């Protein structure tokens, strides 16, 4: 019953949690 | 101005009594014996900023020097005896 | 092969206790124990077992019971042989017990 | 002027940082590098909230917006732009200044500003009034938290509260109407 | 150097050398592992062919109303299948074969020295940014004309008038992805700070 | 360093593929890299915790989001007993018309997985009752986790990079983690219970909208602040209270009645609200113990250093331990896994018997899938508690500063500990097996009357003290006379004596002869697992055979086939052997838990306590009946809804069986085989042109055993994970 | 559920595409 609108909001919100990891994992490996 | 507000006022005076009466003797006597350190050095000079042992807040003109945090440490125990006596009503 | 064969066919050996062929029901399991027991010798290695014996000698020494023939753990190729000895032994004795209990009942 | 009586000595702070009572119990004032940053967040939170009181007080005292927490929930705003939109409209034009006042802060000038450099159009005072900055600020922020506890417990805005206490002092106070729920 | 106001630092890859450069290279694609200015034409050809794109779908809502999405549908012209596409196949390739194979050999200025097509060349090369700049802008609206049909469905101008009639109630923020964009607007406000905190806090 | 293993130049330059394999497995070891200073070692760690901590949240937001989106919730909320909770849909491009349909079981349209995870009830017994609530909740954990990936990025820059001694300040963490992390959270959680869960338990919808417009209790905080605390406890619920509605619903908030909530057959919520609210008060008090900047408190070391007993039995006692502890990481990590490891198990011991969540112990298979999870995941953690116990002794233990300490006294007697564990593990070895075999033979020859059967007297009398009246004892709670029953008669006895005496709930299942013999196997498994691990730790330093192991590394293949052919001589190879026993002593448990319950879920106690004594019933009854449902999944007649597990149960063996190829066959055989292939590929035509950069080589000795034990476990788990789930999903208890 | 077309878009992307890219890029980084 979840509105189709909310769904893409969440997926886009979890898309940012994908970049903050990439930014972390770089800076951590770059050390 | 009745027993609920009287007892906690009458209970707290018990612990602050003992703290200054005598236990100002023994607490101060272990504090001088016990100080924290790491690698044989205290936490200030090992590089930790937040860890500087902090007396500059702790002073008084009280006759023995009884200070704010000892009011906090004993007054809290004064509030233990407080909320044990009123709150229970268990076997008298 | 699990359902129609091992599972299906093995319901002859398991239900026999108090029957004439019950000695197959014991051996059937007895061939599992010896097989699973083999894995001890195949997966392990000597130097762990020689270190452990060093401790137990401390017990016998402490009681002055130390033997004059010094216990030594099995040699490498020794432990490999006794590993195959059981893995095959315990594994063949199952099918021995699994066949006979099967057909002696059925055939 | 130490913040309690005597003691209260921080080796790190002289007090040249604007205003001082000597008050830093936990010690967050160490490693004074970032203490710069802690300085002018206090300024902002003071310089900021200080309006939000007058924002609530003014209208509630004299005007519309009585309840002030349900405002934005209520109907008939002076501008009827929707909720879903107006959020964006808020952050973007804040976004220009907030980044800009930062880049001006991170700029050689450490003080506050807006629209790049220019800050004082009148050019009043850098000292005594400048100490009235943080004194009024530290009170303003402190004054804010009250408004919260007014709405949670009493659930009546300050104007009624300030009308309620001088009406009944001994039946209306912090301790009475907390223990007495029936708002 | 307005440079899209991140704050100060742009990557070295975009210094302001190539025309139109505001120094925006989020993904490190503006680098030169093979080339960059190939992207410029790729931008430009996209840009050029894009900016002229709107004109077709734009004016048609204002005149006879076979609007672009419905335009290529209803006509009497195409003659028995392949003739409709087959004619349009050749004429592009034959000249594009020239300019594509040529100007990655005959030099990297896509039809700038203009040997295939000779303009009046009165203004010539200095303001060339402005071309690139005026099309890039039309590039972004071109996306909108899509969503103008997808979200709403009305013609671009039939959408304009609605925004003119009811300026408050015609926003995206109401309809559909409005809930989605208003979040992408918020997460775009902090966007310059995260990029700035690399430099300042590091 | 250029090439892949950037952190070590010994691997960085390797012509072979061993550069590749170790490059992955040597990554997370931060004590070994090019140059790792003490400060920058703590850095990557504390950053990594932000990684683990953020990964968890996303993982949770997934569960929430899917159930909110691909699963049914409302439909389940209405009929918790008669409908199955659904998890993510089944998308395979690979299906026939049948298997799609056969997996569409549920309320949804598509094929879906009935969710045995168990997370689905803990949402309802906290209470939500909209898919909106789940989505609303699944966004925060997505957001909140983003805060750590920010924080992770944020604390590695020079400015916000914390100093070393910030990490080594151990009196601040304890004060904070006890009061702030443990204690303050427990407050907030009773806040949630009283404000949300408990009223919503009675059918009052409270959300972040109506939250503060509705009292949790009819009184104010008047009773709380007057000091009169029995109001909240004054009006408990009715026995016939129906959950998530208002019927006879009591008004109380903080009570405990003991026992369960007979509608849900779960714990009372007011009983839990009272719980955490007490724990909140304990930790917060116990977080002020240790000294911080304010100079009032304790000093960790000068607590310890005064505990040397005034005899010398312990010699120097605890002396310079706060040195070793606060310096050695592995010592701190050995405790962490040991402490958290046991609790994982403790969770599983309580959580089946005291089913906190509503309407579990109704659907059974979500208990089984849990209890086994927390036993296995508790197993691995202890086996790691001892490994890092060995890595401690192998590296960061110092015998000089520890001279005369308590750690040095243990190393002073290695054998006593090693030898006595070797006695206890043998005693339980011969006698526990010796009885199963004796019972087998006697039942084989047809007279069970001859069996050895011992009644588990003590755990019966312990249940007698608990007050189970099925026995003839009557001490303490079992006897209404004793000065125990009289003490608690007024509070938690009346309820909690019903739960224990109503033999449906699994609280204190009745024990017996089969129960007796198993607990010794369990007891066996715990000793031989420790015996291995306690050995690897004490012999990490050295033994009589090779007393260099301190300086020879931690994990190394061997000392070579000299002086008797050392093999597995290391302390990694010692740990390596523990897993194989860990997987038994847990396997015995999870078996013995399952088939005692199966009979009880199926309504008969006689399948176990009759056939539980002799080893054939385990094979003949528990294994034979359960397998019939699982193997019919892939049946050539058609796909059952268990065909999911029918396949995996085979995938479980084939991995297990693959695992022997690595454990048994050792390297030198394969290295001569690759030689022949690297010759053939090299001199064959058309493949001359295509060659390898990294010269292929038979993977290292230790590498195989590690790969070997992975297959062994991955296979060992998937079979029992499929057998357990698909036995209780096939029958439904 | 209203989103139903998503799995057909993602699962192939995350079951094949990402394992195709992360197979290529992680390889090229093994040798430099
Ligand atoms: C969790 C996985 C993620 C999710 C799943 C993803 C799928 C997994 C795909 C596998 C990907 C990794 C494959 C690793 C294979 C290589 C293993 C190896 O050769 O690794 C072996 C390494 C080799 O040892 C290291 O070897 C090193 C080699 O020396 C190198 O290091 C030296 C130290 O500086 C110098 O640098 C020197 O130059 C250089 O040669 C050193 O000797 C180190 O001291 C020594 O530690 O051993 C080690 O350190 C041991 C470290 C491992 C300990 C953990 C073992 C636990 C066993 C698993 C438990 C069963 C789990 C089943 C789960 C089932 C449920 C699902
Ligand atoms: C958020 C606003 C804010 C901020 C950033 C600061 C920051 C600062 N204050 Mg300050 N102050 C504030 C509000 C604030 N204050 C208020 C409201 C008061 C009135 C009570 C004061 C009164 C005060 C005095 C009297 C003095 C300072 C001083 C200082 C400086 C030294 C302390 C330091 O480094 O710690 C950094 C501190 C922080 C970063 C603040 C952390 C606060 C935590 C995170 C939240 C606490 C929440 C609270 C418990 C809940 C509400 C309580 C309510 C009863 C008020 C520092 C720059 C000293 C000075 O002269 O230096 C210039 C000094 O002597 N302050
Ligand atoms: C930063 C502090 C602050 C904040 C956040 C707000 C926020 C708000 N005010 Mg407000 N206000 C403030 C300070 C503040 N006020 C002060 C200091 C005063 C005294 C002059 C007022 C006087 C005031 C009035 C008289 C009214 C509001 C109203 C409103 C609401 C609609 C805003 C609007 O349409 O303005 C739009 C702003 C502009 C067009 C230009 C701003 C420059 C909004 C909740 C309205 C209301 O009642 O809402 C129901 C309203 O009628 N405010
Ligand atoms: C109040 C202040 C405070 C708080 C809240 C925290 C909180 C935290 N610190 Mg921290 N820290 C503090 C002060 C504080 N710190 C100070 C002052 C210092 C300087 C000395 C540090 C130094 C420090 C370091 C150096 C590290 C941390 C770490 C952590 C995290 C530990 C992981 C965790 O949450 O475990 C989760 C566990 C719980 C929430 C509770 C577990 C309780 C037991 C195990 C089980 C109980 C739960 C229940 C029974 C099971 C049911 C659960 C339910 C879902 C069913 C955590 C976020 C570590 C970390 O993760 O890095 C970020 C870390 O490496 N801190
Ligand atoms: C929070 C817990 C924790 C932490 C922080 C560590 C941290 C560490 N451990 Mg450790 N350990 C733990 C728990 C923990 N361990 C537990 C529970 C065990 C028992 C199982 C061990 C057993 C153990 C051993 C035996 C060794 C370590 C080592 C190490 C160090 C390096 C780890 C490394 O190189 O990994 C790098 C990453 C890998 C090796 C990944 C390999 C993947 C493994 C093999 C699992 C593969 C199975 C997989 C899940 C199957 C997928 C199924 C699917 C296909 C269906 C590091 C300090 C090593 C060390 O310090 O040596 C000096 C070492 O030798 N640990
Ligand atoms: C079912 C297989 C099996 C069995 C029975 C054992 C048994 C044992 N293991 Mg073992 N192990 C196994 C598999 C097995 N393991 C596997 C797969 C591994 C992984 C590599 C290990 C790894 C391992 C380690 C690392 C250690 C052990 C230890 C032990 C001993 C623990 C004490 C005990 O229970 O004694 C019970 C003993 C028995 C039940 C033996 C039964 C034999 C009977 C009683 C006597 C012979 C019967 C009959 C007379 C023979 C007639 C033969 C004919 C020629 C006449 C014991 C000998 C520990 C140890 O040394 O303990 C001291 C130890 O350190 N094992
Ligand atoms: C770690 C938690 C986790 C796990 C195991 C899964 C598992 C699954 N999801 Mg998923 N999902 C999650 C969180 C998770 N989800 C979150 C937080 C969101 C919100 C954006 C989604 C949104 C989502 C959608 C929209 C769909 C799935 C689908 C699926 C299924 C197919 C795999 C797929 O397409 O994923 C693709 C998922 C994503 C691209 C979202 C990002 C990945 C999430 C955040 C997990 C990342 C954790 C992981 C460790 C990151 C490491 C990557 C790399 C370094 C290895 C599978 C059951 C599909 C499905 O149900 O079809 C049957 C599907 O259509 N997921
Ligand atoms: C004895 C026996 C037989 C029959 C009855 C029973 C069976 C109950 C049994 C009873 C035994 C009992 C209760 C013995 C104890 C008696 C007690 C408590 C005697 C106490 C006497 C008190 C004395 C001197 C006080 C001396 C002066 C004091 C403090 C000064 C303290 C001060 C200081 C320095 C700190 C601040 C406060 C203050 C007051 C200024
Ligand atoms: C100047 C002056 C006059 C004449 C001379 C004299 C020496 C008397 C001097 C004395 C001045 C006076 C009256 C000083 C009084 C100081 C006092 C009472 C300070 C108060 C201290 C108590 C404090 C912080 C509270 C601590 C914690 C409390 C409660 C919490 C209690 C709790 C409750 C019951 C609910 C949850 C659980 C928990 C935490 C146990
Ligand atoms: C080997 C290694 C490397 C170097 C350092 C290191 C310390 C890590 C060292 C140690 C590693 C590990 C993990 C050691 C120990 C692990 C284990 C199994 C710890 C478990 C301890 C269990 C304990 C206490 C139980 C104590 C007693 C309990 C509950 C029962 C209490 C109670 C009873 C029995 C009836 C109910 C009421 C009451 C009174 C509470
Ligand atoms: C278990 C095991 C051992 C330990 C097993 C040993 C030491 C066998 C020794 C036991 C013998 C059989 C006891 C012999 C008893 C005497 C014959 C005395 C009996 C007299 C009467 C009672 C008959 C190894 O030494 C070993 C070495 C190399 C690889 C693997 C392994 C291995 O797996
Ligand atoms: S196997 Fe490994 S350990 Fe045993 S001998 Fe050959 S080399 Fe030494």
């Amino acid at each position: 019953s979840i509105s189709e609108s909310q769904i893409f909001i969440a997926i886009f919100l979890a898309l940012i949690n994908g970049f903050l990891a990439l930014r972390l994992g770089s800076t951590l490996y770059n050390s | 101005e009745l027993s609920p507000s009287l007892v906690i006022s009458l209970s707290t005076g018990l612990s602050l009594f003992l703290g200054r009466f005598v236990f100002f003797n023994f607490q101060r006597e272990n504090v001088a014996k016990q100080v924290p350190e790491q690698n044989g050095l205290t936490h200030f000079e090992a590089g930790d900023t937040r860890a500087k042992e902090y007396v500059s807040l702790l002073k008084s003109n009280d006759p023995v020097g009884f200070n704010i945090v000892d009011v906090l440490a004993w007054g809290s125990i004064g509030h233990i005896v407080a909320y044990y006596i009123l709150a229970t009503t268990s076997n008298g | 092969w699990l359902r129609d064969f091992l599972w299906a066919q093995s319901s002859q050996v398991i239900q026999s206790y108090g029957s004439a062929l019950s000695a197959y029901g014991l051996v059937f399991l007895g061939a599992h124990f010896v097989w699973a027991f083999s894995l001890m010798f195949l997966f392990s290695g000597r130097g762990y077992w020689q270190e452990l014996i060093e401790s137990i000698l401390w017990a016998h020494n402490k009681l002055k019971v130390a033997p004059a023939i010094q216990p030594r753990a099995l040699s490498i190729t020794q432990g490999r042989a006794v590993g195959v000895a059981h893995y095959i032994f315990g594994g063949i004795v199952t099918t021995w017990s699994f066949f006979l209990a099967r057909i002696i009942a059925v055939g | 002027p130490m913040w309690l009586v005597g003691a209260s000595a921080p080796d790190y702070l002289d007090g040249s940082m604007a205003g001082d009572y000597g008050y830093d119990p936990l010690g967050l004032g160490s490693d004074a590098d970032r203490l710069a940053w802690y300085r002018e967040a206090e300024k902002v939170n003071g310089r900021w909230a200080m309006n939000a009181v007058a924002g609530i007080v003014f209208c509630e005292l004299l005007g519309i917006q009585t309840n002030w927490w349900e405002v934005g929930q209520n109907p008939d705003l002076p501008v009827d732009l929707p909720f879903n939109a107006l959020v964006a409209i808020e952050a973007v034009i804040m976004g220009f200044f907030e980044v800009k006042r930062y880049q001006g802060w991170k700029d050689t000038g450490m003080s506050g500003l807006n629209d790049s450099f220019p800050w004082d159009p009148l050019g009043m005072t850098s000292e005594r009034v400048e100490l009235a900055e943080i004194k009024n600020g530290r009170l303003a922020m402190f004054a804010w938290t009250g408004f919260i506890a007014q709405a949670v417990v009493v659930r009546k805005g300050p104007v009624a509260c300030l009308n309620a206490h001088l009406a009944d002092p001994f039946g209306q106070n912090i301790l009475t109407n907390v223990l007495n729920i029936p708002e | 150097r307005p440079m899209w106001y991140p704050g100060a630092t742009a990557p070295k890859h975009l210094d302001g050398s190539m025309l139109g450069d505001y120094g925006y290279d989020p993904l490190d694609l503006g680098a030169n592992p093979d080339s960059l200015a190939w992207f410029r034409e790729a931008e430009l050809m996209n840009g050029r062919y894009a900016m002229l794109g709107v004109m077709g779908g734009a004016f048609v809502n204002a005149f006879g109303l076979p609007n672009w999405w419905e335009a290529g549908a209803k006509v009497d012209v195409p003659i028995s299948l392949g003739v409709l596409i087959a004619l349009e196949l050749a004429i592009f390739a034959v000249f594009e074969y020239k300019r594509y194979e040529g100007f990655k050999k005959t030099g990297e200025c896509g039809v700038l020295s203009f040997m295939p097509f000779d303009p009046l060349n009165m203004r010539s090369e200095e303001n060339k940014l402005k071309e690139l700049k005026n099309g890039r802008l039309a590039m972004v609206a071109s996306v909108g004309f899509i969503s103008q049909y997808l979200v709403t469905g009305k013609g671009p101008v039939d959408n304009l008038k609605d925004h003119i009639v009811d300026p408050l109630h015609n926003n995206i923020y109401t309809s559909s992805v409005g809930n989605e964009v208003t979040v992408a607007i918020v997460f775009a406000a902090m966007w310059p700070m995260f990029a700035e905190a690399k430099k300042a806090l590091g | 360093a250029t090439k892949f293993p950037k952190f070590s130049q010994g691997l960085a330059q390797d012509p072979t593929t061993r550069r590749i394999w170790f490059g992955v497995a040597t990554a997370h070891d931060f004590e070994s890299h090019d140059s790792i200073t003490e400060e920058t070692l703590y850095q990557k760690i504390f950053a990594s915790h932000f990684g683990q901590l953020s990964i968890i949240f996303l993982w949770t937001s997934g569960n929430l989001f899917h159930v909110a989106w691909q699963g049914n919730f409302e439909a389940w909320v209405q009929d918790p007993l008669h409908i199955r909770p659904i998890a993510h849909a089944i998308w395979d491009p690979h299906f026939g018309q049948s298997a799609v349909e056969a997996f569409t079981r549920g309320g949804a349209s598509g094929p879906v997985n009935i969710a045995t995870s168990g997370v689905y009830q803990w949402w309802y017994t906290i209470g939500m009752r909209t898919n909106q609530d789940l989505y609303q909740g699944s966004v925060f954990l997505s957001i909140a986790a983003g805060l750590f990936l920010i924080a992770g990025w944020l604390h590695l820059q020079p400015k916000f990079q914390p100093t070393l001694s910030w990490f080594k300040n151990a009196e601040s963490r304890l004060n904070h983690h006890l009061a702030g992390l443990f204690g303050v959270s427990s407050l907030a959680w009773t806040g949630h219970l009283v404000h949300v869960a408990i009223p919503e338990s009675r059918g009052i919808h409270v959300r972040w909208d109506n939250f503060l417009t509705i009292l949790p209790h009819p009184l104010g905080l008047k009773p709380f602040f007057t000091g009169n605390w029995s109001a909240y406890a004054q009006n408990p619920d009715t026995i016939n209270h129906i959950f998530s509605t208002n019927t006879g619903s009591g008004d109380a908030i903080l009570t405990f009645l003991g026992g369960f909530h007979p509608q849900t057959q779960s714990l009372w919520l007011t009983d839990m609200a009272h719980h955490h609210l007490a724990i909140a008060v304990l930790f917060i008090i116990a977080g002020h113990m240790y000294r911080t900047n304010f100079g009032i408190g304790h000093s960790m070391k000068e607590i310890l250093d005064m505990h040397t007993p005034p005899s010398g039995n312990l010699g120097a006692g605890h002396q310079n331990l706060f040195d070793t502890i606060n310096n050695s990481l592995h010592f701190q990590l050995g405790l962490a896994l040991a402490s958290a490891g046991t609790i994982c198990s403790m969770v599983a011991q309580h959580m089946y018997s005291l089913p906190a969540y509503a309407f579990i112990a109704s659907d059974f298979t979500t208990q089984a899938s849990l209890y086994t999870h927390h036993q296995y995941i508790a197993g691995f953690m202890l086996c790691g508690a001892f490994a890092h116990g060995a890595i401690f002794f192998i590296r960061d233990y110092d015998p000089v500063a520890n001279k005369g300490n308590v750690l040095a006294r243990i190393l002073d007697h290695k054998e006593a500990i090693i030898s006595h564990l070797s006695w206890v593990s043998l005693f339980l070895g011969f006698h526990t097996l010796g009885l199963y075999v004796h019972n087998d033979v006697m039942l084989a020859f047809g007279t069970p009357e001859k069996q050895i059967l011992i009644e588990p007297v003590f755990a019966q009398w312990i249940q007698a003290a608990q007050g189970k009246s099925l026995y003839g004892f009557d001490f303490l709670l079992a006897s209404s006379t004793s000065p125990a029953f009289n003490a608690s008669q007024t509070v938690w006895l009346p309820g909690w004596l019903d739960a224990i005496n109503n033999p449906t709930n699994s609280l204190f299942l009745t024990i017996g002869p089969g129960d007796f013999l198993v607990h010794h196997a369990i007891a066996l498994g715990l000793h031989t697992t420790t015996l291995i691990l306690v050995k690897g730790a004490l012999d990490a330093r050295g033994s009589k055979l090779m007393p260099d192991k301190k300086d020879f590394g931690y994990s190394f293949p061997c000392d070579g086939p000299g002086r008797g052919g050392t093999c597995d001589i290391s302390a990694w190879d010692a740990f390596y052997l523990s897993v194989f026993w860990m997987l038994n002593t847990i396997g015995w448990v999870t078996f013995y838990w399952h088939w005692k319950h199966l009979g009880i879920w199926q309504g008969n106690v006689n399948q176990f306590n009759e056939s539980s004594t002799y080893l054939m019933g385990w094979l003949r009854d528990y294994l034979w009946l359960n397998s019939s449902q699982l193997i019919n999944g892939y049946n050539p007649f058609g796909m059952n809804s268990l065909s999911v597990w029918a396949w995996m149960f085979l995938f479980g063996h084939l991995v297990y069986a693959t695992g022997f190829m690595f454990l048994i066959s050792w390297r030198g055989y394969w290295q001569e085989l690759i030689e022949t292939l690297a010759w053939a590929h090299e001199r064959t035509p058309l493949a001359n042109l295509v060659r390898w950069k990294d010269k292929p080589v038979a993977l290292s000795i230790v590498q195989a055993r590690l790969v070997g034990l992975a297959h062994f476990s991955v296979g060992y788990i998937f079979t029992y994970a499929a057998f357990l789930i698909a036995s209780t999903s096939g029958k439904f208890g | 559920m209203n989103a139903a077309y998503l799995p057909s878009i993602f699962v192939p992307l995350v079951g094949l595409v990402f394992p195709a890219i992360a197979m290529a890029s992680a390889f090229l980084y093994i040798e430099k």
